[PDB]
RNA sequence: GUAUAUUUAAUUUUUAUAAUUAAUAAUAAUUAAUAUAAGUACGCAAGGAUUGAUUAUUGAAAAAAGAAAGAAGAAUAUAAUUUA
């Protein structure tokens, strides 16, 4: 899931397994942005830990926004100023 | 040409393995050291009485967390090999050491303070051992209060564990909220400082008064709920006092 | 990482070598197979502090820094925390997603050229001075020879003044030839330690030391 | 739907947020209770300053009227004289923080 | 320099394929019917006195049967009669015979091995025109999988 | 995937309306290819009825072509040239 | 239900590997894997005997192997014994009287 | 291979020696996983004692192997230095002549045939187009 | 013993599913006869050799007694009295032929 | 008949094996599987590599298809 | 539910080569070949030796026990070679015949007068073999000669290598297995008959790459 | 006793729809389906302001005749939009009808059309007059602004190159005195 | 988007035999 | 035609081992397709049967003598994978 600092706005994706189900909604990070322990909300769902039976993986699905997020984070714009820098498949 | 009984069929509890061919489906990756199926086939763990799959699957976090926490953990049931095989595949994981395996055993238990701990000992305590890290030991005194089968379910090479090294679990001690007693001959042993601040913490809470409140609240519930042997909360004493905590901190700057 | 399966033979990177880890030597015949190849892993690298940093007062130095270029002056910078150009593509990216760096298509090449938000200029400026500062004040052995700095100083205005373009050209390749005669004996080395916070995230703890070959 | 995702659009509160009708800071540091509105602008309202700026009573549809910069009431706003209320007057039974808002955004 | 077929990368591997010479060594086969065959179920029809014989080739093209016979005759009696000259022309590797009730009163078919033999009328034969659909139809062209399905 | 779909099949649209349609040929084109299928079925054929042959390509040619449509004769035309070549498809 | 003597009547044989002792019957038993079958001699089949001089007739009363040779000096590939066809033709399609049209 | 019992034997060297042709691609210096029964705990021992290649995998000794299976917990260790050491030459002649009997005119050849039909699917395609450009010619003439 | 399973192909293209099954060390264990009775003439055959330890003291007895090296299984085969073999014989898989037809129980 | 490879059993020679195809005719769209080791059915894999990206075209081909019957 | 997603794969990844041409002659003919080919890792072992002891602690003498054998052989020192150690499976229920089932005392062409056998003699395992260039007849006078000073050093057991070999190093069992004939023979491959024309100069072409 | 809850692992989106604790950032469907009286969830705020009421003239003096839904899709084209959801918007255009500002008009299809009262669009005109010399004149002071920050750019590239310049001074200095001790 | 939909058997016998494959290209 | 008693099904857990006799599931399953015979017998003639094989219909079955309160699994398919 997504999780975006209260104050900075910063997001960050980890999914989320059932042993932290009471900390999906809200959460308590160092964000980056703000060097202070700050709150983070949910804003999106990336994929549940493990899967579902008899199922392929990624059957649950990650959100369209958790979609969007890491196609503006790793896609052919974002990765062509950084790619030139190191191949991102090797060093 | 078809076999005589198509089609994936259960059998009885204690059945043989035929090599028929019959198109196999299974749940996910069984092969995953935690991500393991409960059933009553030979292949699959014993599934132990649970409200659901996801039920049986926070039993099985609580229970590998507690061994971690502390090696020995005596479980009733059905539930004590699906525990050892757990153990050994954290034990698995941990000797595995990658950042992926570290990432797993985060995903399953419960406290990243024990995955820590896990990591960082399992490797060096059965770096020797090759399969079985965890031993399973039945208990002649059944559970009162079902009549069900123990099993201490306890980690191997006690010895060269850093953490866990010395401990006797013959008898717990006095209070649950002390350290666990430690064998004559290996008085001496000083556990990691981490583990032994986090402990200090933890035992911080029931060394507070508002906790002996809880506990008098405790009989008070028990006593109005049902439960017969619970003493009226104007009899019950506190578990801690002054002179049993300075004793005990002699015991323990004693032990180190 | 490991020189000649990473990368092809005789490519080094003169950056900061990780703490006991082996250099090994790998024959030239060794080649991947393809499908190990797409399924193999990288260690992650640390973005947190001191990474950021280096890498801020590199582009704050060169304020229109391209790609190879940007390598080449944090290799002869003789801060280098880094220590692989994956290193440097992550600690760009994790700047990049804080809101420091930005990339552009340069109109004259199609090299794509790289600058430093305006609003977190003044914290880049900031950050300079004090890693300045505190350098200058850890630094023992600074001000024994009052004339040297003084000296100094007076280069320093003598720039100023003047067109300071080839003293800055100068001032780098005496820089370059000194971090290459330290590294002839020192070198930064960086210790890890895996650990699992309370959200349950796997990250890393790093700090990083001196050691002198000799 | 719910948790209207804002990754186009942070939805973040800056620090110098002014209250929409007694124009003062709102710190959302120290405390939510505060009252915000994305309306993706921008409102932001003290719990008390909620009322209607003209006569200081709750708004009975939960709605207001902006004039010249201040919160005014539906029957304030048209000229019908404003009546009294009787369920409660000084509060504005909103929900703090957009949790009555966040209903409706953008995603 | 793109390709026509729909599935590029598809049809450049099927090309590749036919190339190199290894769509012949799959698909070889010694069992191709006999011109000498056709020609004698040419001559034993003359004799019988049908018309218009015709003898298409269908090896190269996907199909079911090796050089396909078409044949008109005037009647039932003539087609039962010359599906019986033909059988007993094959009886030599002839397994079976044909029924001796005719089921179609215009249409008898005999199969001698890879080669088939369909006497018919004139107006069953000018309204299926098999001749020209067998003649027509264009060989087996290995790239020809290489477009959208159907 | 299926917008990369879309836009190949654009991409063949495009070049398909660029080549030119199938065409009528004329009564010099349609008399040259019936003496050429007539002389080349007289040269190979040695089962069929020569006969018989002319006559089918007599009645398709006057018959056929006219009861179809411009772009069917267009393609019957590029049939007739394709069987000339390739040895009339075998007879 | 489960567990019971089940005997399958007139199993045709096919296949025979002597230097590992295994036997090879074209069929598929309701069985766990470890199960001591017991193997029997079919006496007759359709009204006809199954040992006779049409057939064969068997090693009487049971094989004894020669002298010279030694199952220790045989690769497992000399050592297999292919039955002939069950069926007499290709069961995907028909038999050549029942079939359209044959290649041969 | 993986399925080998105790000792290897001369069934599973002719097994491994008969998948060489199925693993063309396969080089002397190919990374150590390839190995058949080389698990994740094998290579990342293997890499430890510096091991990289199926060459050198083969030129270990039986003293590095006894130590690797006995003390560094590696399991099959023998069967896979059994398949590095029955592979290793074969692998050896592949890369000092990749080809042998390949007949390398004849792989010229045909590619040089694949590049004259596709060339000559090109040319008729024209053809076509320019054939209908001529009937559309004369119809235009015809017109007039 | 059921060794395992497999599939096959004839001389045609036809599948076929077989059993593939082990038969262990067999011996003939025992003769049996109701006190002469023509056509009650039985031989019991081992199956597979087995420890001492193995077995219940009444089947080790039993073995002990026959004299037959210790066989984990042991069936009975109603036999006529010309297709009797010694006890302790050594039986071979090509007692059967490749072609014939089993009755499996 | 000409087709790709959905799927393959196993990965190494046995004949517990089983190959997957998906043969589409002129107008016919048929996916197979077939067996290893049998005489009748010879199939040959006639190119030495395959394209994931093909693989991935002709299974959503063969999905249509069969959605559409 | 199809097995494997759009990302099985990186996007764009070329993938490796699985058989050697996609022509069936050709690849018949490497098959046959490479079938044909002699064995490269087969070594056939002077002699088994065999102790009660355990791996982890026979590893250590290894060495010792290569030079006492090389010694007790007469051989000059260093002509031998051992093979990987192999420790043999407790077996709970002793199953005879199993290539990791720990060797008996005794066998019966031993004691064919004998109800049962002499108890396990042996736990680990290690072959022994000499040079390659040794003949077939050498390989076995030398190991039935090793294996006879072994069996009188135990003999005289209930300072020569034999004697150390049983005392210090602790080895108190050595055999001389069959050969491996679990090779092919390889008359037919892809169907066709491998002519003998066509094996000689198979062998001969793999003789000159080898050379 | 739902499936999804009895799955081993329970999904993500299954675990937000069960989080329907009373707090803040909490599930809002969940809590809406809920009894009005278990929870909280009071109406949603709107501004039925005169900016509001303002942006919404100005879009219908643009598109002189519009449907509302009309009217809301150019509102979802425009980026910064104070309006969401529509039901503002149809709150917006019922109060300007209260108050005379735009009135409905039905048509021979079923729908009607929404436009401007004539005695208040006067006032727009002006308005939009207004709002257009104020983007002119903020336009020019970004003009300015710019010129400006180019200015103050070049003195920063001045004394950011000066302190490049002495930073790498000082690391020679001690990258020299290193070498000594070695 | 990948499959292509046709109605061959709705055309005449004469057209669905010599235009066959230029419509299915 | 709204679990008690009778009744029936199954079990009473490795029994080295079915069957001398009691009881007990299958006394012509027709039918359909194709071929043989045969283009025969027969019939004035057109015409033309009887008829054991193949396929289709897909399943194939035996009660009575040995030692007993844990999981017939030391459970992650090996009756120990090295193991300290
Ligand atoms: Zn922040
Ligand atoms: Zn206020
Ligand atoms: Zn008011």
């Amino acid at each position: 899931a997504l999780f975006s600092c209260f104050r900075c706005g910063y997001m960050y994706e980890f999914a989320v397994s059932n042993s932290y189900c009471r900390k999906l909604t809200l959460r308590n990070d160092h964000c980056p942005r703000c060097d202070q322990l700050t709150l983070f909300r949910f804003m999106s769902v990336s994929g549940m830990v493990g899967n579902m039976p008899f199922k392929p993986i990624g059957v649950p699905g990650p959100s369209y926004a958790t979609l969007w997020w890491r196609k503006t984070r790793e896609g052919k714009e974002a990765s062509a100023p950084l790619d030139a820098v190191c191949k991102s498949d090797r060093w | 040409r078809a076999p005589p009984v198509i089609g994936c069929t259960r059998k009885a509890r204690w059945a043989g393995i035929d090599d028929n061919p019959t198109i196999t489906y299974k749940p996910w990756d069984t092969t995953e050291p935690l991500m393991a199926d409960y059933g009553w086939t030979r292949g699959k763990l014993p599934k132990f009485r649970a409200r659901s799959p996801f039920h049986r699957q926070q039993i099985a976090r609580r229970m590998v967390t507690e061994m971690i926490r502390k090696d020995y953990c005596i479980v009733g049931g059905a539930r004590a090999p699906a525990l050892r095989i757990l153990a050994d595949h954290v034990v698995e994981l941990a000797k595995a050491g990658d950042t992926d395996s570290r990432q797993q055993l985060a995903y399953f238990l419960h406290d990243p303070l024990m995955v820590d701990k896990a990591f960082d000992e399992y490797p060096r305590r059965f770096k020797d051992m090759n399969a079985k890290y965890a031993m399973m030991t039945r208990l002649k005194s059944r559970r009162r209060t079902d009549a069900v089968a123990m099993y201490f379910v306890e980690y191997k090479n006690r010895d060269m564990s850093d953490n866990h090294k010395g401990e006797d679990y013959s008898a717990g001690p006095e209070r649950f909220f002390l350290p666990p007693r430690i064998v004559e001959t290996e008085k001496g042993i000083q556990r990691p400082p981490h583990m032994q601040m986090a402990f200090d913490r933890w035992a911080s809470k029931f060394k507070t008064e508002e906790f002996h409140h809880w506990w008098r609240l405790r009989h008070a519930k028990l006593r109005y709920w049902g439960v017969r042997n619970v003493p009226h909360p104007s009899d019950v004493d506190p578990l801690w006092t002054e002179k049993e905590e300075e004793e005990w901190h002699n015991e323990m700057l004693a032990n180190t | 990482w490991q020189s000649g399966v990473h990368t092809p033979h005789g490519v080094v990177y003169r950056g900061a070598k990780m703490k006991n880890w082996p250099e090994q030597r790998i024959p030239e015949n060794f080649k991947f197979t393809e499908e190990q190849r797409f399924r193999t892993k990288a260690i992650p690298r640390d973005v947190g502090t001191i990474p950021r940093n280096f890498v801020l007062g590199v582009l704050y130095r060169h304020q229109p820094c391209e790609v190879g270029g940007l390598w080449e002056h944090c290799t002869n910078d003789p801060e280098i925390v880094l220590d692989s150009k994956r290193h440097l593509r992550e600690v760009l990216k994790q700047a990049r997603e804080e809101g420091f760096v930005t990339f552009e298509r340069d109109a004259i090449s199609n090299e794509w050229l790289c600058f430093l938000t305006r609003e977190r200029y003044e914290e880049v400026q900031r950050i300079v001075t004090a890693k300045s500062e505190a350098v200058d004040t850890h630094s023992g052995l600074r001000g024994a020879a009052a004339t040297e700095t003084s000296t100094y100083a007076e280069k320093f205005r003598e720039m100023n003044v003047e067109a300071k373009e080839a003293h800055a050209r100068r001032l780098e390749e005496e820089v370059a030839n000194t971090t290459r005669y330290l590294r002839r004996f020192q070198q930064r080395e960086i210790d890890y330690l895996p650990y699992t916070d309370l959200n349950g995230k796997v990250n890393f703890m790093w700090w990083y030391e001196t050691r002198d070959v000799q | 739907p719910a948790y209207n995702e804002d990754v186009d659009r942070p939805m973040v509160v800056p620090p110098d947020a002014i209250c929409f009708n007694c124009d003062k800071p709102i710190d959302a540091g120290d405390v939510n209770s505060y009252v915000w509105i994305p309306a993706g602008q921008g409102y932001f309202f003290h719990f008390g300053c909620f009322k209607c700026n003209r006569c200081k009573y709750r708004l009975g549809h939960n709605k207001f009227y902006s004039k010249d910069g201040k919160a005014w009431c539906i029957p304030c706003a048209l000229g019908r004289d404003v009546r009294v209320p009787t369920r409660r007057w000084h509060t504005s039974y909103v929900n703090t923080h957009r949790t009555g808002s966040r209903l409706t955004g953008h995603f | 320099q793109p390709l026509p077929y729909d599935d590029e990368r598809f049809a450049d591997m099927l090309l590749e394929m036919e190339v190199e010479g290894s769509l012949d060594e799959t698909w070889q086969d010694g069992r191709k019917a006999y011109i000498e065959d056709v020609k004698e179920i040419l001559e034993v029809l003359r004799s019988l006195k049908v018309r218009d014989i015709c003898a298409i080739d269908v090896s190269n093209k996907t199909s079911n049967f090796d050089y396909m016979l078409f044949g008109t005759c005037e009647g039932p009696r003539h087609i039962h009669l010359a599906a019986w000259a033909v059988q007993e022309a094959d009886a030599l590797k002839r397994v079976c015979k044909i029924r001796r009730k005719q089921v179609d009163h215009t249409w008898e078919v005999v199969p001698v091995g890879r080669i088939i033999v369909n006497l018919m009328q004139e107006s069953l034969r000018e309204e299926l025109s098999l001749e020209r659909k067998w003649a027509v139809t264009k060989c087996m062209d290995p790239l020809s999988v290489a477009n959208a399905p159907v | 995937r299926a917008a990369a779909r879309r836009m190949q099949l654009e991409r063949r649209r495009l070049e398909a309306s660029t080549h030119p349609p199938p065409v009528d040929p004329t009564a010099q084109q349609a008399c040259v290819l019936y003496r050429r299928l007539l002389k080349a079925g007289h040269q190979q054929l040695l089962v069929t009825d020569k006969s018989y042959y002319a006559r089918k390509v007599r009645h398709e040619f006057e018959v056929t072509a006219r009861q179809t449509s411009a772009r069917v004769r267009g393609i019957m035309y590029e049939r007739g040239q394709w069987l000339v070549e390739n040895k009339l498809g075998g007879i | 239900t489960g567990a019971a003597a089940e005997t399958y009547q007139g199993v045709p044989v096919w296949r025979i590997d002597y230097k590992n002792s295994l036997i090879y019957l074209p069929t598929l038993l309701d069985a766990d894997v470890g199960t001591y079958v017991r193997f029997s001699d079919t006496i007759n089949t359709k009204g006809l005997t199954l040992w006779n001089e049409h057939r064969g007739l068997p090693a009487f009363p049971t094989f004894i192997p020669p002298e010279d040779e030694d199952l220790s000096k045989l690769a497992t590939d000399e050592c297999q014994l292919k039955s002939p066809p069950l069926y007499m033709y290709f069961r995907d399609e028909f038999p050549a009287t029942q079939l359209v049209s044959q290649a041969d | 291979g993986i399925a080998t019992g105790g000792r290897v034997t001369n069934e599973d060297r002719r097994w491994w020696l008969v998948h060489l042709e199925c693993a063309p691609d396969v080089t002397p210096g190919t990374f150590i996983a390839w190995l058949d029964c080389c698990g994740t705990h094998t290579c990342k021992k293997l890499i430890e004692r510096n091991i990289w290649t199926i060459e050198q995998v083969a030129a270990l000794d039986s003293d590095q192997v006894d130590e690797l299976k006995y003390r560094e917990g590696c399991l099959k260790m023998d069967v896979v230095w059994e398949h590095a050491r029955t592979i290793i030459t074969p692998l050896r002649q592949r890369e000092v002549t990749g080809g042998v009997e390949s007949e390398l005119q004849g792989r010229i050849m045909e590619l040089r045939k694949k590049r004259e039909l596709e060339r000559r699917r090109e040319e008729i395609l024209k053809e076509r187009a320019n054939v209908s450009e001529q009937r559309e010619e004369t119809l235009r003439k015809l017109r007039e | 013993v059921k060794a395992f399973t497999c599939k096959d192909y004839d001389e045609l293209g036809n599948q076929f599913d077989c059993t593939a099954f082990w038969f262990p060390d067999n011996q003939v264990v025992k003769h049996s006869t109701r006190n002469g009775e023509v056509g009650t003439d039985k031989v019991y055959v081992g199956a597979m050799n087995v420890p001492v330890e193995f077995h219940k003291p009444h089947v080790a007895a039993f073995y002990k007694a026959a004299g037959v090296p210790v066989k984990h299984v042991c069936a009975g085969f109603p036999i006529t009295p010309d297709a009797y073999a010694p006890v302790g014989t050594k039986l071979d898989v090509r007692h059967f032929k490749p072609g014939q037809e089993v009755t499996i129980t | 008949l000409i087709g790709t490879v959905m799927d393959a059993h196993t990965e190494e020679t046995s004949i517990k094996g089983g190959l997957k195809v998906y043969a589409r005719n002129e107008e016919t769209n048929m996916m197979l599987w077939i067996p290893p080791g049998n005489p009748k059915l010879r199939h040959e894999v006639t190119s030495t590599k395959g394209s994931f990206q093909h693989y991935l075209d002709e299974r959503d081909k063969w999905d249509e298809a069969w959605i559409t019957g | 539910y199809w097995p494997y997603n759009e990302d099985f794969v990186p996007e764009g990844a070329e993938t490796s080569r699985f058989q050697s041409s996609g022509s069936p002659g050709t690849r018949r003919r490497v098959l046959q070949e490479y079938a044909l080919s002699p064995l490269f890792g087969a070594r056939v072992p002077c002699c088994v030796v065999g102790t009660l002891r355990t791996a982890k602690e026979i590893i250590v003498l290894k060495r010792d026990i290569q030079s006492l054998l090389c010694e007790l052989m007469e051989l000059p020192q260093g002509s031998v070679t051992l093979g990987p150690l192999q420790q043999l499976r407790e077996m709970m229920l002793y199953r005879h015949g199993t290539p990791l089932s720990p060797r008996l005392g005794d066998e019966r062409q031993l004691n064919m007068d004998a109800y049962a056998r002499r108890p396990i003699a042996a736990r680990t395992m290690m072959d022994v073999f000499l040079a390659e260039d040794m003949s077939l007849d050498e390989i076995v006078n030398f190991g039935r000669l090793s294996l006879g000073k072994l069996q009188i050093a135990l003999n005289n057991l209930r300072v020569e290598p034999a004697q150390l070999l049983v005392d210090r190093m602790g080895i108190s069992y050595c055999e001389i297995p069959s050969l491996d004939e679990s090779d092919y023979v390889f008359a037919e491959v892809g169907g066709v008959a491998v002519t003998d024309e066509e094996a000689e100069r198979v062998a001969q072409r793999w003789a000159e790459r080898c050379e | 006793k739902e499936y999804r809850l009895t799955v081993p692992y329970r999904s993500e989106v299954t675990m937000l729809r069960l989080a329907n604790h009373k707090a803040i950032n909490s599930n809002i469907r969940e809590l809406f389906k809920k009894p009005l009286v278990m929870n909280n969830i009071k109406a949603i705020p709107r501004d039925l302001g005169e900016i509001p009421r303002d942006y919404v003239l100005r879009l219908l003096f643009f598109h002189q005749p519009i449907r509302l839904v009309d009217l809301w899709t150019i509102c979802k084209e425009h980026d910064d939009v104070p309006l969401d959801s529509a039901k503002h918007l149809r709150l917006v255009l019922k109060i300007a009808k209260l108050q005379r500002w735009v009135y409905a008009e039905k048509n021979q299809t079923n729908n009607l059309y929404y436009y401007y009262v004539h005695q208040s669009r006067i006032q727009e005109v002006q308005q939009m007059v207004r709002a257009s010399e104020v983007r002119k004149k903020e336009q020019e002071s970004v003009r300015e602004i710019e010129a400006e920050k180019l200015r103050m750019e070049e003195q920063e590239r001045r004394k950011v190159a000066l302190d490049e310049n002495i930073v790498a001074l000082q690391n020679a200095l001690v990258s020299n005195i290193a070498q000594i001790q070695e | 988007a990948a499959a292509a939909a046709a109605a061959a058997a709705a055309a005449a016998a004469a057209a669905a035999a010599a235009a066959a494959a230029a419509a299915a290209a």
